[PDB]
């Protein structure tokens, strides 16, 4: 358990404005091919109905 | 899309062997043992858990025997009847006391009935000494119509109990058709 | 004790704010429908647990009668259908290569199946031992290693090939029943009844980072396509997101109407969607950013237990109690 | 897995012949079943086939009306019968096993075959013998008068390379997918209506001859074959 | 005046029949969590129902609005022949749903084994064959009626009277209702005793018993009195109730039981 927690105050964390920064960029730029956030075309559709 | 059509026919050969399966799943009815319990299944007869499958009277039961309780009677929503054991000989007792509570009043066990038995009728009776421990008392006949009293009290507050006395197979058969005798009337709203 | 008091001292230090004054810049991804366009019906009792391949054109799932099934989701044919050994399962794998199909439950051993064989049938191709407690997930590593989490406060990493364990990890004082796996395979997450989320590592064995944001148990899990990031599900109708780095609590998703727990979560590859599964008979689909309500999902009369989105994110299929698998889009 | 063929002889012609196929290693009630005649100077023609379940029955256009089959699970044997036979029918018959589901192997295995003596889309090989040389890449081409891609994508020919004496083995299935036992050097690819085979490197086992098949309908016609020499 | 109201009750009657039954028939069919063999007799009588009233009611509705037969005699004689049937046909639809509630009830643990798709197959063939014998093979052949009838009806081809002969009455009326009456009531009391004895255990069904006994005798037992002691503008009033029963049969029987009412709602909700 002591072990535990020694590590854990040494996990050299970052902060939390620099991994939301990171994560919004990530969901804006992926957010161009996937499904479920745009109407897709039926076309495209893998299944028709 | 010639091996189309041949895929189509294995997806109805699955579906006829599922059809089959689901009336050999609904000829049959599932009990859930809680715990005399080697005594009780080798009756029922005559490595973490037992599955038993047992015909009478052309009916066939599933008898399941298995902190660590939780997710089993989370996801042991669909069984028909739950048949509790606790040895007499017995503190051991209190704690079958708590876990009974603690499984009667469920959210989800709900319309799901249970079955009580008491074993060790006879180590009990050589012993008569409960009543040292248990002030409430105020000879063996007296002794367990008490030791029964309040674990009626705690089983009462849809599923109901049935009280037994320990020949075993047709109680739990008559207990049973009961159930499912009440469950269809219900169904219809006739009770 | 004052090891976790200056632990989390050092934790509040670097956070300075919180998110949500700059997710308002986002543009909301509104109100979204996704009904359902297939049924895979078929199913004998109420279905535990179900996983896609990585075709996203086939999956596996289990039920309460003691059969796993394999269904190709595209034209609605069951691929193939086989009996358990045993009549109780909790969990279903599919391997990333195809061949090989992972369950476990009550039994308490693990069973893997082999479906590619000279001959038409499969069979149990090894039968795996080690756990005292119930299976809770088995998700695979490769086609030789795979890690299992039970419920004996234990989960254990096995090699398929020589049949014992591999490497062990006692982290969790409570009976783990959450387990995710990262994109990268070399790590991850682990979650029991005490509100603990707690990183792993397959290489070393050791956990990296632990976490406490819940209250009630860890009941579902997944992970961040990014795979710095991972959310948790909880009895208490909140999903709450930490991160890899910061380890803090960043979004906190609250609904007076879902207090019920909560079975399943799951992700986009975008990231900026989160299906998860309630016990009303629904699944409302929450937004990942913007911390509001962003669909319905009302299509089964039953609870759901788990869901999982393909892996190109073509499709959502929520398997549910009234033997019924929904396909969403 | 054994597949053992029984019968065959010389006989007076338009009699009835009897041929049994067992299968000694696989569950075969599960299988869908292939009969195939081979001439003694000709390739392989498509005879029967029997589903899985016996459901659906198909038959050569050639010979409808004086051919019979049918299959015993219990009895884990299929059996063949021929009534007014010709004296065309001089050739080697091949039973073999099939099984269809996504992403299947159909025609995985070849029986050893038994020997009996007395509007379709079609494939020509224009080659016939062409010699090579140890270590050089080898080209082999099969054209379809008809187009093999379906709605799905998926074109549907196979590959059955026939070894100088011993019965076919399954190179490639679907013009795309790598069977399960088959050196990798074996590639193929096209675009519909030209197909082309490559090889690497060859050895004594990679000699043999190449036949063209199409599963798309069921005319199930087979192609010429060519022929190489070291 | 009153002609103008009992038109609109008669429209009123026959669009709320067909309606209802289509209804649950497509809430049936879109619902395919629903397969069960008690749904399937539940259908079944549904569609019993709906040929009832799209043959019978609307045939009936237009002989008393004209006042008189615009058609032939093989037109008259089919129109009696599919009332005949469908009639009976819902009558023993009632009897086989009153027999599996009582193999249900009785006999709950054997019930699943006892009663399968292929039984209630067998039992639906069976009624359906039975009634067509009953109605539709000595109609058209001849026996159904005698000599005068006939000879009256050829001499008078604008009116047709539907008057059979009393061995023919008697034995149509006893296969159509005397056995299944019996059977629906020894059924209905052995499983209203069977609640009676588990609710004194427990320690209203009697008032469903009852509706349903009532709901089926007082508007079908008239008719067949009619029709047995007399013959050994009413009937207008009789066929009018017989047809309100029929329609309103599946009404209570979907919504007395628990696996329709949801389906009602949804049908409810889906407007
Ligand atoms: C309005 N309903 C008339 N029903 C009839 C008429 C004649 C026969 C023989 C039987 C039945 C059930």
């Amino acid at each position: 358990l002591v072990e535990q927690l020694k590590m854990e105050a040494n996990i050299d964390r970052i902060k939390v404005s620099k991994a939301a920064a990171d994560l919004m960029a990530y969901c804006e730029a992926h957010a161009k091919e996937d499904p479920l956030l745009t109407p897709v075309p039926a076309s495209e559709n893998p299944f028709r109905e | 899309s010639a091996e189309d059509k041949a895929a189509v026919e294995r997806s109805k050969m699955i579906e006829k062997q599922i059809q089959k399966d689901k009336q050999i799943y609904r000829a049959t009815h599932r009990l859930l043992l809680l715990g005399g319990k080697n005594t009780i299944v080798k009756q029922m007869r005559i490595s973490g858990i037992f599955e038993t499958k047992f015909q009478v009277d052309k009916v066939n039961f599933h008898m399941f025997d298995v902190d660590e309780r939780r997710k089993w009677i989370q996801c042991f929503n669909d069984v028909t009847a739950i048949i509790f054991v606790t040895a007499c000989s017995s503190n051991r007792l209190r704690a079958s006391l708590k876990l009974f509570d603690s499984i009667w009043n469920n959210k989800w066990l709900r319309d799901t009935s249970v079955i009580l038995f008491l074993n060790k009728q006879d180590l009990l009776a050589e012993k008569i000494r409960l009543e040292e421990y248990f002030p409430e008392f105020a000879e063996v006949i007296r002794a367990k119509y008490f030791i029964r009293d309040e674990f009626l009290r705690i089983s009462t507050a849809k599923h109901y109990c049935y009280p037994h006395f320990t020949e075993n197979i047709r109680r739990v058969f008559n207990d049973c058709r009961d159930i499912i005798q009440r469950m269809h009337l219900r169904q219809y709203e006739l009770l | 004790e004052q090891l976790k008091n200056q632990i989390r001292d050092a934790r509040k230090a670097c956070a300075d704010a919180t998110l949500s004054q700059i997710t308002n810049n986002i543009d909301p991804v509104g109100r979204i429908q996704m009904r359902t366009r297939r049924t895979l019906r078929g199913h004998l009792a109420k279905i535990y647990a179900m996983h896609w391949g990585t075709d996203s054109r086939l999956l596996v799932s289990a039920s309460q009668d003691g059969k796993l099934i394999i269904w190709d989701s595209y034209t609605t044919n069951k691929v193939h259908a086989i009996p358990l050994r045993s009549s109780w399962v909790m969990t279903c794998a599919y391997a990333p290569s195809g061949n090989y199909v992972a369950c476990g439950g009550l039994d308490n051993i693990c069973s893997i199946y082999n479906l590619k064989t000279r001959e038409g049938n499969v069979r149990v191709s090894r039968e795996l031992a080690g756990h005292t407690g119930y299976l809770s997930c088995c998700r695979f590593l490769d086609d030789n290693q795979i890690v299992t989490s039970s419920g004996d406060t234990t989960c254990a990493l096995w090699d398929i090939e020589t049949g014992q364990q591999t490497t062990t990890f006692t982290g969790h004082t409570g009976d783990v029943m959450s387990l995710s796996l990262a994109p990268d395979t070399r790590l991850f997450v682990s979650g029991a009844c005490d509100a603990s989320a707690k990183l792993w590592d397959v290489r070393e064995g050791m956990c990296r980072q632990t976490f406490t944001g819940h209250e009630s148990d860890i009941n579902a899990i997944c992970f961040f396509p990014n795979g710095n990031a991972f959310a948790t599900g909880s009895d208490d109708a909140t999903c709450r997101l930490f991160d890899l780095r910061a380890d803090q609590e960043l979004m906190t998703y609250s609904h007076d109407n879902i207090i019920c727990g909560i079975t399943s979560v799951s992700f986009s590859k975008s990231g900026r969607l989160l299906l998860a599964g309630y016990d009303d008979f629904n699944c409302n689909v929450w937004d990942a950013l913007k911390a509001d309500r962003a669909g319905v999902l009302a299509g089964h009369d039953n609870r759901v237990s788990c869901l999982g989105v393909t892996d190109d994110g073509m499709a959502v299929a929520t398997g549910s109690w009234d033997s019924f698998l929904k396909i969403w889009n | 897995v054994q597949l053992v063929e029984s019968g065959g002889g010389l006989v007076q012609p338009g009699g009835s012949r009897k041929l049994s196929c067992s299968a000694s290693g696989f569950a075969f009630s599960s299988f869908g079943m292939h009969w195939v005649r081979q001439a003694p100077e000709k390739g392989l023609e498509w005879v029967a086939y029997i589903s899985s379940g016996s459901g659906t029955i198909y038959y050569a256009d050639t010979v409808k009306g004086r051919f019979t089959i049918s299959r015993d699970d219990p009895k884990n044997t299929l059996f063949l019968q021929m009534t007014s036979l010709r004296s065309e029918d001089t050739a080697m018959y091949y039973c073999v096993r099939s099984i269809y589901y996504y992403g299947s192997s159909p025609f995985d295995f070849w029986g050893q075959g038994t020997t009996l003596t007395v509007s379709d889309i079609v494939m020509t090989q224009a080659t016939s013998s062409v010699p090579v040389t140890p270590g050089e890449s080898v080209s082999i081409s099969c054209r379809s008068s008809k187009s093999l891609l379906h709605s799905n994508g998926n074109t549907y020919l196979y590959w059955f390379l026939q070894r100088p004496g011993q019965s076919p083995q399954l190179l490639i299935y679907r013009m795309s997918n790598l069977a399960s036992g088959v050196p990798d050097r074996f590639s193929g690819s096209g675009s519909g209506t030209a197909f082309t085979l490559t090889i690497s490197r060859l050895e004594a086992e990679d000699v043999g001859v190449y036949y063209c098949m199409q599963h798309l309908e069921y005319p199930l016609t087979f192609g010429a074959g060519t022929k190489l020499e070291l | 005046l009153k002609l103008v109201l009992k038109t609109l009750a008669l429209v009123t009657i026959i669009s709320s029949a067909v309606f209802g039954n289509l209804l649950v028939v497509t809430s049936v069919i879109r619902h395919h969590k629903l397969r069960i063999t008690t749904n399937y007799f539940i259908v079944s009588l549904a569609l019993a129902d709906t040929l009832v009233a799209l043959f019978a009611m609307t045939f009936n509705a237009s002989v008393t609005i004209s006042g008189r037969w615009l058609f032939n005699q093989t037109v008259c004689d089919f129109w009696n022949s599919c009332d005949v049937l469908f009639s009976t046909a819902s009558i023993m639809h009632l009897c086989c749903i009153s027999v599996d509630r009582y193999y249900a009830i009785i006999k709950p643990l054997e019930y699943p084994t006892k009663i399968t798709g292929r039984t209630v197959a067998i039992m639906l063939t069976c009624a359906w064959v039975s009634s067509g014998l009953i109605s539709f093979i000595p109609i058209f052949l001849g026996w159904y009626t005698t000599n005068e009838h006939l000879v009256y009806k050829v001499e008078h081809p604008d009116e047709c009277i539907f008057v059979v002969n009393k061995p023919y009455a008697i034995i149509s009326s006893s296969v159509s209702f005397w056995i299944p009456c019996c059977i629906m009531l020894f059924t209905y009391w052995r499983i209203y005793v069977e609640a009676t004895r588990q609710e004194k255990m427990l320690c209203k069904a009697a008032k469903t018993l009852g509706i349903i006994m009532g709901a089926f005798i007082l508007c079908w037992l008239p008719f067949f009195l009619w029709y047995v002691s007399i013959t050994m503008l009413v009937v207008d009033l009789l066929f009018w109730i017989g047809y309100l029963n029929s329609s309103l049969n599946p009404v209570i029987y979907a919504y007395f039981n628990r696996e329709f009412r949801q389906a009602f709602k949804e049908t409810l909700q889906a407007i």
